[PDB]
């Protein structure tokens, strides 16, 4: 069963899961340099980050 | 600028590949003199080369953007330079849809530089004007309060990215259709207005169901009208929602088929509910509908909020590229404030290219103000609000009052000091007469003494 | 092995029934007011039927 | 009890642990809880955790 | 106070003028001045509007070719 | 009774999307239809009363 669903999952997900910072940039190579993360939810209190991309 | 720009623009290849040769390295040359700032090392990626500032959060690393910067700098240097021929430009800037092009290495820039080119405001000016604008927020008992703090940032700041000489409402509507106290809307003060209006919607819980309609209902007329001010021009309205349940039609064809409403709507957050029948509604009433996920409020406010506003301007505009001064504010630099006039530069086939600007030192402005046959006071009032008078310093004006909760600190300066005539120094009526008089700028030389009591240090004379 | 199946299939159904119950009400409280103002992820919050489903 | 209602600190998240004057952290990719006492508080977990407090 | 007071029948005898000063340290001070000292701020909004605004150039906004790109 | 029980659990499934406070869409048709359901099991309870009563 597990070499089913691998198989399963290889052919249908392979392309997937190289995830970027955040969606907002969704091509995993249109990621690059850093990336905005404001701390709670007020939009005064920013910070930077060299983020993307991730495996 | 206009007429070169246009022309590399035309000719500029844009092919891809790249990677060799562009721009490149870090070109380095200490200076210092006039106009302040120690000229020396400028590129993020006086003369030698130039300064090529990007928003921090885009990346020197696309195909779109080194593309430009083949094409910007390669001619724009010369002729720039050519310029300089004729002293003194005192910051000719260029501004394209992303990077700024700074002439001559004035040094950009633990601060982080949040700072843009879409939202400053002399750009603003330079793409479409001016706005009949009505938002409706949908406040309908659906939204939750996440969305809401979100949509509330999001009219927060989109009024500043808002124009700052043009009209506005918020109508807040489920189950009913209602308005912030105000009903005329609004010539903005920015200050003031655009502060209260803010505030307003500083508090704005969600509650009720969408009467959708309803709220078109007024919409339209809200924006329809006649009585006074409203300055007529484009007129169009926001949507910021969840996603509507509905086509209203009825009501467009009900109050609109001369189709200068616009609409704009914008969907937020996550949420599900289906893009189809506001996607219908931008499109079915010329308007261009486009989301805020989270966060990226910012630059996709900018991106298309104007834009899609410089069609009538790409196409019959081109006679119309005179220039068009802007309202005194800031340096982005410390510079002091400055006032900046823009023109629009446009593509070949496209949708427009992009808005050069000079800026002038009101400094060397007081420069062509002599001061030595008298001893008391110039003033200089715009076309509207504000001059550049000697009767005040260099500080952003301020809403009101409100110390910060120290608590929760462990967003810097937005500017224009826009002001009142009025308020900049003391009402008389028959002076209020003078400058309603020459608000509309038809009298000359026109002139006369008013008796009048004035303010000095900290008591009055008269 | 299989053949068991036939046999616990009912349960199992009994266990859908109690997975449904459970669930739309779950719906129509917890995600009968869902919203919860800052700050993401949230993740599964019965925002939608299925939703409740898988949480 | 009386220990988890309660929290005092400092400057950057290096208070120490279990020694007077220390308390439970949420549990968070950096962790600092602004309050703000001093630069930053330092310690809840009976809603900040949610309820799990022993009171 | 009583000073004040005395002021008041002085008044009744100088000029008490509000002054605002959009200006000052950010906050939108007023200033009475007489022909006691700066305080906090507030007020404004209004209901009568007043101050002819214009503009009456460009206003481009007829068209002939709104294409329908729509988005997406 | 059992196919309109089954009616019961379809609507309801729907009506639990969506919600988020008051809005709502097409439930809100679906809103009187409960009472017809209402008063459909309420006929029953009308055959209820020739059934066996405290039996
Ligand atoms: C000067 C310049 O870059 N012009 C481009 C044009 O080549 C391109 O076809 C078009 C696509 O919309 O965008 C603009
Ligand atoms: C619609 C279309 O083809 N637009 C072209 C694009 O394909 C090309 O890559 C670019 C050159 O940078 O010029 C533009
Ligand atoms: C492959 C190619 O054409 N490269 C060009 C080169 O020909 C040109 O001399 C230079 C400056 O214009 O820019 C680059
Ligand atoms: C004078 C000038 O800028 N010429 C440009 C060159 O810089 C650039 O590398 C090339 C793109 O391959 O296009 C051309
Ligand atoms: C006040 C002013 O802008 N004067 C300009 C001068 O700076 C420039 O060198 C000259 C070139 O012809 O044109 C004139
Ligand atoms: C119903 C509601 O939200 N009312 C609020 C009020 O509580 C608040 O004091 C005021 C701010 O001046 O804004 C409004
Ligand atoms: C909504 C509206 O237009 N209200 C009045 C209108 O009834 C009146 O005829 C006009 C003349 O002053 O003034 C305005
Ligand atoms: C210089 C000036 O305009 N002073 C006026 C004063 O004459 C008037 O009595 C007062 C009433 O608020 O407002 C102020
Ligand atoms: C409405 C009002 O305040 N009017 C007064 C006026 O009666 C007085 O004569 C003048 C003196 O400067 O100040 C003002
Ligand atoms: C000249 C003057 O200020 N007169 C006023 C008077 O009108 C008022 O009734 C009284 C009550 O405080 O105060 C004093
Ligand atoms: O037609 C669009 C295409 O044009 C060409 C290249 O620029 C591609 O990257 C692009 O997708």
């Amino acid at each position: 069963l597990q070499f089913m669903f691998a198989c399963i999952g290889v052919q249908l997900f392979k392309g997937k899961f190289f995830s970027c910072n955040d969606l907002s940039k969704m091509t995993e190579e249109e990621c690059r340099g850093y990336y905005y993360v404001y701390k709670d939810g007020d939009p005064t209190q920013m910070e930077l980050r060299p983020r993307q991309w991730i495996h | 600028l206009a007429l070169e720009a246009e022309k590399v623009q035309a000719a500029h290849q844009w092919r891809e590949d790249f990677a060799s040769n562009e721009v490149v390295y870090y070109n380095a040359k200490d200076d210092l003199d006039p106009e302040k700032n120690d000229s020396e090392p400028g590129s993020q990626r006086s003369y030698q080369h130039a300064a090529v500032h990007i928003p921090t959060d885009i990346y020197e690393g696309s195909t779109i953007v080194l593309n430009e910067l083949n094409w910007t700098s390669a001619l724009d240097d010369v002729f720039k330079k050519n310029r300089e021929e004729d002293p003194s430009l005192l910051w000719q800037v260029f501004g394209s849809a992303t990077g700024l092009a700074r002439y001559y290495p004035a040094s950009p820039w633990n601060k982080i530089d949040l700072y843009d080119v879409r939202r400053r405001p002399w750009y603003i000016q330079g793409a479409a004007s001016p706005k009949d604008m009505l938002i409706l927020v949908d406040v309908s008992g659906s939204v939750s309060g996440l969305t809401l703090k979100l949509i509330r940032t999001s009219v927060s700041e989109m009024l500043e990215t808002l124009s700052d000489d043009d009209f506005v409402n918020v109508a807040s509507f489920n189950s009913n259709a209602q308005d912030v106290s105000c009903f005329q809307h609004l010539v903005q003060a920015n200050v003031r207005n655009k502060k209260v209006l803010k505030d307003a919607v500083n508090n704005i819980t969600a509650k009720g169901i969408t009467d959708y309609k309803k709220g078109f209902s007024f919409a339209f007329e809200q924006l329809l009208n006649y009585n006074v001010s409203r300055a007529n021009c484009n007129k169009i309205i926001m949507l910021f929602t969840d996603g509507g349940e509905e086509r209203a039609q009825e009501i467009f064809a009900k109050y609109n088929k001369d189709k200068k409403v616009r609409v704009f709507t914008f969907s937020v957050g996550q949420h599900n509910y289906d893009r189809g029948p506001i996607q219908w509604m931008a499109c079915e009433n010329k308007g261009y509908y486009y989301e805020i996920p989270s966060i990226g409020a910012i630059r996709i406010n900018t991106q298309e909020y104007l834009d899609v506003l410089g069609r009538p301007m790409v196409l019959a505009g081109d006679k119309a590229k005179q220039v068009q001064w802007t309202n005194v504010y800031l340096d982005a630099l410390e510079l002091g404030l400055v006032i900046t006039g823009t023109l629009p530069v446009f593509n070949i086939t496209g949708q427009f290219e992009n808005k050069t600007n000079l800026k002038n030192q009101l400094i060397l402005g007081v420069m062509g103000v002599d001061v030595s046959l008298e001893d008391i006071k110039r003033l200089t009032p715009r076309f509207t609000l504000c001059p550049n008078g000697y009767y005040f310093a260099i500080d952003p004006n301020g809403y009101v009052l409100l110390h910060p909760n120290l608590q929760p600190k462990p967003p810097k300066s937005q500017e224009p000091v826009t002001l009142d005539f009025l308020d900049a120094e003391l009402e008389n009526d028959i002076k209020v007469e003078i400058r309603n008089k020459m608000i509309d700028g038809e009298s000359g030389e026109k002139t006369f003494r008013t008796l009048v009591k004035s303010q000095d240090e900290r008591y009055i004379d008269k | 092995l299989l053949n068991s199946i036939r046999s616990i299939a009912s349960l199992l159904l009994l266990l859908f029934l109690f997975i449904i119950i459970f669930a739309l009400l779950g719906m129509q409280l917890f995600g009968g007011r869902y919203d919860f103002e800052d700050t993401e992820v949230r993740r599964s919050n019965f925002d939608n039927f299925p939703q409740a489903l898988i949480s | 009890m009386h220990k988890t209602c309660y929290y005092i600190g400092t400057d950057i998240v290096a208070t120490v642990e279990n020694e007077k004057p220390s308390p439970c952290a949420r549990t968070g990719s950096g962790r600092p809880c602004t309050i703000n006492g001093s630069e930053c508080r330092g310690g809840w977990p009976g809603p900040n955790h949610g309820i799990t407090h022993f009171d | 106070c009583i000073t004040e007071q005395t002021q008041y029948f002085f008044d009744n005898d100088d000029c008490g003028n509000c002054s605002r000063i959009f200006h000052v340290e950010k906050l939108m001070n007023t200033n009475l001045i007489f022909i006691p000292c700066d305080t906090r701020l507030l007020i404004q909004a209004e209901q009568t509007s007043d101050g002819p605004d214009p503009c009456d150039m460009v206003k481009q906004p007829r068209y002939r070719k709104g294409p329908d790109v729509c988005f997406d | 009774i059992l196919l309109t029980i089954f009616a019961n659990c379809v609507a309801l499934a729907v009506y639990l999307p969506m919600p988020e406070d008051d809005n709502n869409s097409l439930n809100l048709g679906l809103e009187k239809l409960e009472y017809f359901f209402l008063t459909v099991f309420s006929i029953e309870a009308a055959m209820k009363i020739i059934a066996y009563g405290f039996l």
